[PDB]
């Protein structure tokens, strides 16, 4: 099903994620744990879209621009500075 | 290694309450690099909990205690 | 000092507010866990008054608005009904 | 019973990046609302906390479990 397949997606990539970080740290990762971050990512897309989509109303948009996704960024200060850092070689281009 | 902007894309219009809610592509891109760091974060965070426990490895109980503050860190 | 008063104040409301809990509740709460709630309600003020600012500058303005405080109010779908149950009768005027 | 307007706006102002920030009255209302919700979701959390466990009374241990997810909520 649609939902079933865009899971097994993010299941993928949090699985190549989280391999690279056992590969760099020494620690492996139990196959319980990778679903339950596959899961918690799968559901924490709920919260940053109705946010992004609240913070682009808020500004009377209804596309969801790149000062939204930094207000969303904004949470820790460390969080801040690589979404401040990051958004501007995406716009090297 | 990453997420791609077209399973981005259509996670987040899964949630969107208005149909006619759009994201820009630079926007999109932010967010496949946010994703990824919240991701690392999980993963990152979960490792510093086993290691301090001196588990043999990231089990989910050592990762529950961690998910609080990486929620409210985003 | 000025926020030492602050403070003292914050924690006055607060007391005030737990005796009306633990009235109706039965149950007491100690001086350390009104005190707790107090210095948790001062660090929260923090959090607030920078997204407030954030939302207001986001939707380009300077002063803070109602609809910055509904926005910062969207967290729980039970507290936004209340934020926008109250921004009614306070604009009953 | 709750908070008083020249307070909230005072531990507001503390916090404001610029000195330019202002805020309206009816928003400064609105926050003088939430912050009682705020204190009294506290509060009530934490006696449910402490009915859960069968505590004599609300003390710290009873509240630190329920801050994580007040703070998530707020």
């Amino acid at each position: 099903s649609y939902q079933q397949r865009l899971k097994a997606a993010v299941h993928y990539t949090v699985g190549c994620l989280c391999e690279e970080v056992a590969l760099d740290k020494a620690m492996q990762f139990s196959k319980q744990t990778i679903a339950a971050i596959s899961e918690l990512t799968f559901r924490q897309c709920e919260n940053f879209a109705k946010d992004l989509e609240m913070f682009a109303r808020h500004a009377k948009r209804t596309t969801i621009n790149t000062e939204d996704v930094k207000l969303l960024a904004r949470r820790s200060n460390s969080l801040l500075k690589y979404i401040t850092d990051k958004s501007e070689e995406i716009a090297q281009a | 290694s990453g997420f791609r902007k077209e399973l981005v894309s259509r996670l987040l219009h899964l949630h969107f309450k208005d149909d006619k809610t759009k994201v820009s592509g630079d926007a999109l891109q932010l967010m496949v690099e946010l994703l990824k760091v919240f991701v690392v974060e999980a993963a990152v965070r979960g490792v510093r909990q086993a290691q301090a426990e001196d588990a043999l490895r990231v089990d989910v109980d050592q990762l529950e205690k961690v998910l609080p503050q990486l929620l409210l860190d985003f």
